[PDB]
């Protein structure tokens, strides 16, 4: 379950990532 | 300025973790780099201003004084 | 020519949106490439002609005399 929930940050990380790019 | 551990889904998730690493190393470096471009940009600034003033005050100084002595005599 | 936790919907989210991203950007990326096609073929045309042209001037500028030379 934390394995799970660490990897689902660093998805939520690079999406944000790519919104700032896009803005 | 449920338990489904295998070989092939363990290096799924680790390579997630080094991806998001990789983009936050990037970022911090692209950050230290706006840091000195913010730098020179200052800097092409200021001298823009500087070599204006240096621009009229020769154009006046070397012709000042013989243009007001023709004014006067 | 069940699992519904604010963070892991985000993370999908984030997931779809990444791929709608990479999709916009290869859309754009066929138009522009239309038009550089588009430049491409004109380049290829023009040099023919710009070519065809430095020839023929420079004899319509210099046969009329060159020629009349040879026959004197």
């Amino acid at each position: 379950a934390p394995e799970i929930r660490c990897c689902v940050d660093a998805v939520n990380f690079v999406a944000s990532s790519t919104r700032d790019q896009e803005a | 300025m449920p338990l489904i551990k295998h070989p092939e889904v363990k290096s799924a998730i680790e390579g997630i973790k080094y991806i998001a690493e990789t983009m936050k190393s990037d970022q911090e470096s692209n950050n230290a780099a706006e840091e000195w471009k913010y730098v020179a940009m200052v800097m092409d600034h200021i001298l823009l201003a500087v070599f204006m003033l240096v621009c009229i005050i020769g154009t006046l100084a070397v012709f000042a004084g013989r243009l007001i002595e023709l004014n006067q005599q």
